[PDB]
DNA sequence: CTAGATCACATTTTAGGAAAAAAG
DNA sequence: CTTTTTTCCTAAAATGTGAT
DNA sequence: CTAGATCACATTTTAGGAAAAAAG
DNA sequence: CTTTTTTCCTAAAATGTGAT
């Protein structure tokens, strides 16, 4: 049982988004908390050519557009595209606002999970700094075994995603990461058939 | 050591049809059960999505899960 | 007048650091917070060769070491250096928290500072994956015409910098961006004769 | 366009060495001064990093700074 | 072998896989080692989750699929 | 020039500047623009400021340092 | 394919503080 | 007189070099 | 010097939903 | 009977290829 973030909800409104939409446009105003209830989503950011990169993937728990809430007519910082099916609770900043003079609990919440981000995202920065392409996409696998929806398997963790995606997760090309996923394999590191990877000495 | 993991798979009020896969896999004990991997237990017949999903999220609500790493077995 | 950061800084102890002083130390256990009353500093990484890369500067006004405040026995994400002399108001998390529940207004405060840095680094991770090292310099080389203590110039504002930083800013060699700020300079793009810079077409 | 920028540079109160350096280079109005650049005062006789502060001060106290870009002038 | 005569109930399978040998006209388990994978698979009744349960009992025996015998039968 | 004949004097220099040249026995604007860069700096209490505020003022007027010229005086 | 890293060392450039000159 | 500017100095830090 | 990006397209692999088989 | 598992299907997405 959680009395603060079960009176939080109830002054949200409830709303589904189908899998593979849009939750957040970058570059739109910003005027609205969202908080997922159920599912996952991907923050990401692209460049003028168009091309994707995966900052973080947030998952059930987590706040999202929480960035445009302490200045006033800032605009979205990132796409959010919802990677399963979600169903996230919704309130106003100005509404959110009125529940932080209420009880600043929610708020500690709120910026717990921001401090995090900060570090993870930190941490993004100097893998891409001083880590080589094979560095980045270890670390990568190792991560993406943190996550929930993770299987665990006898010989390590086992996950799902694809070479295209870890592409835009450690900022690279996926024929590189087709060839690199092939010498994980020799050094007998990981097991890859298809979308399917088990991370050896997980868990 | 803990005091649950030794009670049999009963204590956990699960299916019939998870129940019935557990009990011919050789699965008596919850301490057997939390050992187990997930991937695993998937490829055990009779047991799909919604079993390997009940059992996961009755073990999750008594602090435990699936692939524990234990010592000391039995 | 600011009624908010004056009864802050009431309950803090003020501690002068010497240039070129280390405040916080990767990986020490964090209990105390800070903030820059006067002096500026550098946030740094390390890889495990040695080698630094700048994540941010902050000024008078920032907090430092917030990130350890929510959750209890966490480690120092980064190294921060004074780049000048630093004035510092230290306060330890313990009574930073008796604070939030007499006026969560510090915490806004601090959290709004912290969704700025998110913002920021998130970006400096997109220039990371996105751009060439020309594209990161010439993006730097903005972004510190925009600090505080960046001369204004006639041609544009003008600002005091080494190769050697600039390089371990963008995350690069420092003879390239020797490379780079001759190129920019052929281009009529930057003025460079020392440490001091002058980019046009600011202000 | 705005009013305080027409006020002749003594109301501000500068220190007499500010003040004598101003007038002999010519600047008069506060707005003629809000144009100078940092780097262009600089180099005026007299003038080093204290009075440069006292100015870059006396001027952030009064919403003002440094290198503005006006339109308009006189 | 001794192993490979023996009918293809001594393996214990599930009732989905069992009943597709025996309309697939493999009793013994010597029948069994010598049909390939690829072609098991075109056997109506029988997918990738009972395809793996008895390539898995099988390997605990042993044995495996797409063996190559010898005066048979 | 009719300029490189006037007393340095006409240039308005600073009191720093004005006592450096009057040391060095540079009385004429004609014997200035002929001394080059680094000869000055060595010239004792003329530092960055003053060279720059000389060649800033002879910029304005044209002219400059280490100017080459004939049939002096 | 190309962008960048790489190597050691002679040379250039800086920090900053005492002390002198000039202004207040 | 005092205070601020400006000179003037060197250990030490920063820099370019350019073929692979 | 080397790590990675690059190109188009034949081939491989996946998502996920109707429908059949089996268990409850 | 009802519910869950498992088969079985194809448009569409993902992939490898390898010299420069
Ligand atoms: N580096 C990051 N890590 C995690 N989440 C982020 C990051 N950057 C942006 N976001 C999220 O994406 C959202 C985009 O909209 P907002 O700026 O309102 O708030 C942003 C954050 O919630
Ligand atoms: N990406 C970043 N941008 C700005 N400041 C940071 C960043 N990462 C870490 N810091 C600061 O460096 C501090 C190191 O100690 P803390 O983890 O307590 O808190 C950290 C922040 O205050
Ligand atoms: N770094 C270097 N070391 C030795 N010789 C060089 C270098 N650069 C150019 N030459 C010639
Ligand atoms: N991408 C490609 N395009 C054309 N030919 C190729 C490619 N890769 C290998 N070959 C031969």
């Amino acid at each position: 049982t959680d009395p603060t973030l079960e009176w939080f909800l109830s002054h949200c409104h409830i709303h589904k988004y189908p899998s593979k939409s849009t939750l957040i446009h970058q570059g739109e105003k910003a005027e609205t908390l969202y908080y997922i209830v159920k599912g996952s989503v991907a923050v990401l950011i692209k460049d003028e050519e168009g091309k994707e990169m995966i900052l973080s993937y947030l998952n059930q728990g987590d706040f999202i557009g929480e960035l445009g809430l302490f200045e006033e007519g800032q605009e979205r910082s990132a796409w959010v595209r919802a990677k399963t099916a979600c169903e996230v609770a919704e309130i106003s900043y100005k509404k959110f606002r009125q529940l932080i003079q209420v009880n600043p609990d929610i708020l500690m919440r709120l910026s717990a999970q921001m401090a995090r981000r900060l570090q993870v995202t930190s941490e993004k920065v100097g893998n891409l700094a001083f880590l080589d392409v094979t560095g980045r996409i270890a670390q990568t696998l190792l991560n993406l075994a943190k996550q929930p929806d993770a299987m665990t398997h006898p010989d390590g963790m086992q996950i799902k995603i694809t070479r295209q995606e870890i592409g835009q997760i450690v900022g690279c090309s996926r024929e590189t990461v087709g060839r690199i996923l092939k010498m994980l394999e020799d050094q007998n590191l990981i097991s890859a058939h298809g979308k399917t990877i088990v991370v050896y000495g997980t868990r | 050591f803990d005091p649950i993991l030794l009670r049999p798979v009963d204590d956990l009020e699960l299916t019939v049809r998870s129940a019935n896969c557990l009990k011919a896999e050789a699965i008596h004990y919850i301490g057997d059960l939390v050992q187990r991997t997930e991937v695993e237990l998937l490829k055990t017949p009779n047991l799909g999505k919604k079993s390997l999903t009940e059992i996961k999220d009755v073990l999750a609500s008594r602090g435990l899960s699936l692939g524990m790493r234990l010592e000391n077995w039995p």
